[PDB]
């Protein structure tokens, strides 16, 4: 047990001598070893940058600071439409359009309801494979019932 | 008060206890505040060894039905974790400032097309207890019938002056919300805090009008106090939509998931302690703290000795926006004139594609509709 | 305050529950009148011969029942005009060119409306042997190209 | 009780009692109309100084997408007011008979080229709450921008599902509602009660069908119990189209609005009683109440066995065009035998031309889209 507790005090210290700023003793397997940080977070990189810089208030001072100093970045701003997408369907559960994908007296709703469901089956459907089903339902029409559809 | 069981994970024991340790500190320049953190938030900056808190915040409710406004004065949803993101907002904006005029001061850094956050520069979030919503289960969320899988990554939802979270889509839900229809008694659904993360870890957390000039920032870790809570946060999060592909500039980030050895959740505000209305927020950027009534966003606060003044928050649509063109008119970067707040949001095309995929892929997967606000809560002129 | 004052209130009042939704504002005299103060638009104060009393509750299932040849004309006639919209009455019959257009294009951000209603007016039409072929075809398209969708 | 203060209000109070008053007397039959008071609008008819309630009907809700019907046999809307205009209408069916039997007994007096109504009458219409669109989306005292009260003026429609309106913005929704489209999902548009209410202003409250027989009729005055009130409703129903010159013999009619100073309805309008689908109207001319399910627009009954059946409203298309045919049939008035409903309404000229013209002025000074029904809606035939 040697420099475990010389670097656990320093931690110690900074949660009640400097509130909101932590420091971590490493390039020291000792002292590295009192709080491991995940492999995930060990982004260490040689940056020229510090965090001793983050002022409190920075903002305020950066407001009232004079416009001359600060440079453009370059981008610019255009508005664009809000798509008004007002949700279109009424949606129904999966175990609804089974029954209703499966009713054989469809055309006294005049093919309302199949239609609907399979409307919402397409709904639910990723884009790939929504297109895909358009096609096979176009196909299958197509040559099931040439007289109908004139292609 | 005191840390225990070093040389374990701990690196998120030191987010909660300095968290604790900055609010505890911010107690002393406004006593009103005591009390408040039985519900509290806090994002870091991380670079290298060194930490630094930028944003904190305390609340768990939101605003409520016949308060709203249409000129975005008001906070919507003052939950922790939210307004938290809120001020690591005004902390970004502060930061695109200094990039303006101190490249190397700046965390930013000019990329292709947007300015891009500095290498070893990350963003970690910690939450008290389980964000509302998938993240925790208490009640009634129990086995007995196979389809409650389901419910385990469905989205919920908050209502106003409602408690818990509710699924969506029973009887009512799966209907748009009016600005009339909330006035008059309408519930307002805002989505739960489970449900906000994974809209941050997917389409980054600096929202649609910062997306303007930075590229995405996404938070590397997000840390809750409460135990073994750890793999159902991560299903809440980023699980249940790992396998959605965002356009170019985003992508799901695999938040890595942390939890405190010691920890405590009894601490709700609900009758706890003396049921709390307001709550308190807390930014680097700004450097002092403010007190809004959740029950109307606005702060509230005494003149004269005699008057109760109405007052927008720093973090409202309004502040935001005007934060917003005020960066704009001193960086010279020219916005068009008329905009609304809407308008400008939607500005962003790489954002709102995202966006708008990203509540499709949500709709598709049977994981829930996304409630969408009213439009006239964002149709207010911004000058 | 005022005796007449209170005495309009009480009659008011009082006709409020003696006979619901019929009102007679004082007019006897033009202190008591002030009780119910008219807007002034609404004041038009016009000599007729008609009054309130003569309508009745049911008055129209009373005239129904009455004979036809009690009944005089207005000297009115009314006449049919075709709409703008000269479409047929039942839409089944689609525009052919459209919906061939529906089902071949492929930009679906109506979200699939269009095409669902191409697929039923094409349903429509076909024979009813024609029509079974073809929706047993699309439900097995529909159970082998999305099985996560539809087999819950 | 019936409170209020016999001073400087009183007319418009006494609107909003005998209304209540009307109301609980017909529970006193039917006690299964408890608890519709939520939202209540009602008619009056005045000579003189004497006042008569005309029709009275409750509801907030409308008809839903999936269960609309080609043969008009359905109610579209079933809120108050307009439930409130359609007894009207059928009471005015009823006056018009009268006429056609004793000239002296009705309202009704042969004028230049139509039936016009004898001086001193005069229509009003009460609402217990503020009609939904234009008229609800504000309350505040002042909007400060002009934009957004501009914004605010700007046409609403209601969906088939929900207590609000949905602002319909220019150059949007300008493709036509199909029979098909809401059927297979596509949520049905109807014009919000505000803009209803200023149609009924603009072109009468009579309808196309009823113009055939009697010159436009105009409320005399609007009266909500709502304190303020004041400009909002102004700006609503009368103002939009204050510079609008319809043909003659259409007016936009300067409607006055007075206040239900006290006991302004809201606790009973907007909170609890909203759980109620069902809605009732009651006319004069019938007599009886009748009471609605909104849901799909017709209202049922217990069959000689104790179980459910349907039959449509005395209110719908269908029930209309049978009454008036009834009375053609009873007047002597030639009609042609194969007509649908729209040709019917098409039939009159002026009203035709004068609404076209409202809807093209609309258009131009893009106050939005007025969302017209599918045509299938009225092509049913009747005789
Ligand atoms: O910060 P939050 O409380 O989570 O607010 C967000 C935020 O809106 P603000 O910029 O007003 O804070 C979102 O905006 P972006 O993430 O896109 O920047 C988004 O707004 P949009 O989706 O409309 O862009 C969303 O709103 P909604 O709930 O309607 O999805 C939501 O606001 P809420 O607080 O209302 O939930
Ligand atoms: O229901 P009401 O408000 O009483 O008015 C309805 C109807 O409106 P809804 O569709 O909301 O029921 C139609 O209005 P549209 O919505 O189709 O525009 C229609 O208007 P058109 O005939 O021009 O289509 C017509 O109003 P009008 O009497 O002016 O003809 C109609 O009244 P009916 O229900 O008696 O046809
Ligand atoms: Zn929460
Ligand atoms: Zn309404």
């Amino acid at each position: 047990d040697e420099t475990a507790r010389k670097a656990a005090t320093q931690l110690l210290d900074q949660i009640q001598d400097t509130p909101g700023r932590i420091s971590l003793n490493f390039e020291t397997p000792e002292a590295a070893s009192v709080c491991p940080i995940p492999t995930s977070l060990n982004q260490i990189v040689n940056t020229k940058w510090t965090v001793n810089q983050l002022q409190e208030g920075q903002l305020t001072m950066l407001l009232a600071q004079d416009a001359n100093k600060f440079k453009s970045l370059g981008v610019k701003n255009i508005k664009k439409g809000s798509v008004e997408t007002q949700i279109l369907p009424r949606q129904m559960d999966v175990k609804e359009i089974v029954e209703k994908l499966k009713k054989q007296d469809n055309d006294s709703d005049q093919f309302v309801g199949y239609a609907a469901a399979v409307a919402n089956v397409l709904r639910r459907c990723d884009a790939e494979t929504a297109q895909k089903i358009t096609q096979a339902i176009t196909a299958t029409i197509e040559k099931e019932a040439p007289s109908i559809v004139n292609c | 008060p005191a840390v225990k069981f070093e040389e374990k994970t701990t690196f998120f024991e030191m987010l909660r206890e300095h968290t604790y340790a900055k609010f505890y500190e911010l107690c002393k320049n406004n006593a009103l505040i005591y009390g408040f953190e039985k519900v509290i938030a806090s994002v870091f900056l991380k670079i290298n060894g060194n930490l630094q808190i930028i944003a904190l915040s305390t609340g768990n409710k939101g605003l409520r039905g016949d308060k709203i406004v249409n000129d975005g004065t008001a906070l919507i949803d003052c939950h922790a974790e939210i307004l938290a993101r809120r001020g690591l907002l005004r902390f970004l904006y502060s930061e695109v400032l200094k990039f303006s005029t101190e490249p190397p001061n700046s965390i930013f850094t000019k990329g292709k097309n947007a300015l891009v956050l500095k290498p070893g520069i990350s963003f970690h979030l910690f939450i008290n207890t389980a964000p509302c919503g998938v993240a925790r289960i208490d009640k009634k969320l129990k086995p007995g019938t196979s389809d409650d899988l389901q419910n385990s990554s469905r989205l919920r939802f908050k209502i106003d002056k409602g408690m818990g979270t509710v699924l969506g889509g029973a009887s009512e839900f799966e209907a748009p919300q009016t600005f009339d229809g909330i006035m008059m008694g309408e519930r307002m659904r805002t989505m739960s805090c489970s449900d906000k993360l994974l809209r941050a870890n997917v389409l980054g957390v600096q929202g649609a009008i910062l997306s303007h000039f930075i590229d995405p920032i996404y938070y590397s870790s997000i840390a809750v106090a409460e135990l073994n809570n750890a793999d159902r946060l991560r299903k809440a999060v980023y699980s249940r939509a790992a396998t959605f592909k965002p356009p170019a500039p985003f992508h799901v980030q695999d938040v890595e998931i942390g939890e405190c050895q010691v920890e405590d959740t009894e601490q709700s505000t609900s009758a706890a302690a003396r049921s709390t209305i307001s709550s308190m927020n807390w930014n680097l950027a700004d450097g002092n703290t403010e007190v809004v009534r959740t029950s109307d966003g606005m702060v509230h606060d005494k003149d004269m000795s005699g008057a109760d003044i109405t007052t927008p928050s720093r973090l409202c649509k309004k502040n935001m926006a005007e934060l917003m063109i005020t960066i704009c008119t001193l960086t010279k970067t020219s916005v068009d004139y008329p905009i609304s707040y809407e308008e400008l949001k939607a500005g962003s095309q790489e954002y709102a594609a995202a966006k708008k995929s990203f509540i499709t892929w949500l709709r598709q997967k049977d994981l829930g509709i996304w409630q969408r606000k009213p439009r006239e809560f964002q149709m207010f002129t911004i000058n």
